[PDB]
């Protein structure tokens, strides 16, 4: 997250962490057992953290346990980037508690102007690169269509929806794929990708989850 | 998988690293005058084995953290020193399609600019950690060299006949 700001203690509760030696990306827990993320984020073996908060200093209040299941969506398109969505099953349920709690899917598409809440430990210098150890926390609202379109042309699918500036300075970033894109109290939007970040003209580009809660939905009842 | 420095790290997405070439014979990439240019704007490969060439800050607008391979990637070269006729010319590596040696890869400002992004792909018989540069205009196509005939100049170009085993080397 870039122009963001250090979230408070468990603020998120639902954020989690994919990691494979390292945080790479983030993910967002759903029920006890899943996690949805970033398809672009797939990796043979994954260590889903939880209850993090500076991921570089175990607080005792962490669960790490590895995914079991990882199933990218079916028509996911590695060039193109539309379906960026996987579902991760943790392979022996988290306890859910205060630091580790579940985001709501959502009940419909989250309109424009609609506020939002982006969270990651991804970069968080425009040019050059900060990895902070707290999680950050980012406030940008989700453009409309006929915006996002003009910024990225012939890019945006029905699939995709943009989240912040036209004017740059606050955006996601290298490290905050997967992550959540909360709007009240609703997942609305999965980090995806941009072009650099924060940059001006050039918002970052979400998957919209609101066109999976039935894949999501069937997916889990059915694994 | 993700791509691996030479130090066995894997490369961050956005960092800046050297673009070795596995033969010590020659050395790193970097700009070059070449042909009718008064600004170094082929991207070259040196034949010295200690020069490491110019450090490239490779990256893709997935917002992953490290760079995997098959991911598309947007490759630049950091700023370098130049004259006064060149001081401001964009660092971003693209190719101009059609020119005699084939699509050549070229910084600056060009006008037949190809669309496409660049790709990483591992090559080496499982020992270094050797890779390889394709473009895909928006199938793929391999990133060889093609040798400057009257000069010399290792010239970067896109060819099937050859490609370019490289190995990245960070900057910091
Ligand atoms: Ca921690």
């Amino acid at each position: 997250i870039v122009g963001g700001y250090t979230c408070a203690a468990n603020s998120i509760p639902y954020q989690v962490s994919l990691n494979s030696g390292s945080h790479f990306c983030g993910g967002s827990l759903i029920n006890s057992q899943w996690v949805v993320s970033a398809a672009h984020c797939y990796k043979s073996r994954i260590q889903v953290r939880l209850g993090e908060h500076n991921i570089d200093v175990l607080e005792g209040n962490e669960q790490f346990i590895n995914a079991a299941k990882i199933i990218t969506h079916p028509n996911f398109n590695g060039n193109t980037l539309d379906n960026d969505i996987m579902l991760i099953k943790l392979s022996s349920p988290a306890t859910l508690n205060s630091r580790v709690a579940t985001v709501s899917l959502p009940r419909s598409c989250a309109a424009a102007g609609t506020e939002c809440l982006i969270s990651g430990w991804g970069n968080t210098k425009s040019s050059g690169s900060s990895y902070p150890s707290l999680l950050q926390c980012l406030k940008a609202p989700v453009l409309s269509d006929s915006s996002c379109k003009s910024s990225y042309p012939g890019q945006i699918t029905g699939n995709m929806i943009c989240v912040g500036f036209l004017e740059g300075g606050k955006d996601s970033c290298q490290g905050d794929s997967g992550g959540p894109v909360v709007c009240n109290g609703q997942l609305q939007g999965i980090v995806s990708w941009g072009y650099g970040c924060a940059q001006k003209n050039k918002p970052g580009v979400y998957t919209k989850v609101c066109n999976y809660v039935n894949w999501i939905q069937q997916t889990i009842a059915a694994n | 998988d993700f791509v691996l420095d030479n130090e066995g790290n894997p490369l961050e997405n956005g960092g800046t690293y050297y673009i070795l070439s596995d033969i010590t014979a020659f050395g790193g990439i970097r700009a070059a005058p070449t042909g009718n240019e008064r600004c170094p704007l082929t991207v070259v490969q040196s034949r010295n084995e200690l020069d490491k060439g110019i450090g490239t800050i490779i990256s893709s607008p997935y917002r992953i953290r490290f760079i995997a391979e098959g991911h598309p990637l947007s490759l630049k070269f950091d700023s370098f020193a130049v004259i006064m006729l060149c001081v401001g010319i964009p660092t971003e590596w693209s190719v101009v399609e059609d020119l005699p040696e084939g699509p050549a890869v070229k910084i600056g400002e060009n006008k037949d600019a190809m669309d496409g992004w660049f790709r990483l792909e591992r090559v080496s018989d499982d020992e270094f950690n050797n890779y390889k540069l394709v473009f895909c205009p928006q199938k793929c196509g391999d990133i060889g060299i093609s040798i400057d005939h009257d000069d010399g100049t290792r010239r970067l170009v896109v060819s099937k006949n050859k490609p370019l085993v490289v190995q990245f080397q960070k900057l910091d």
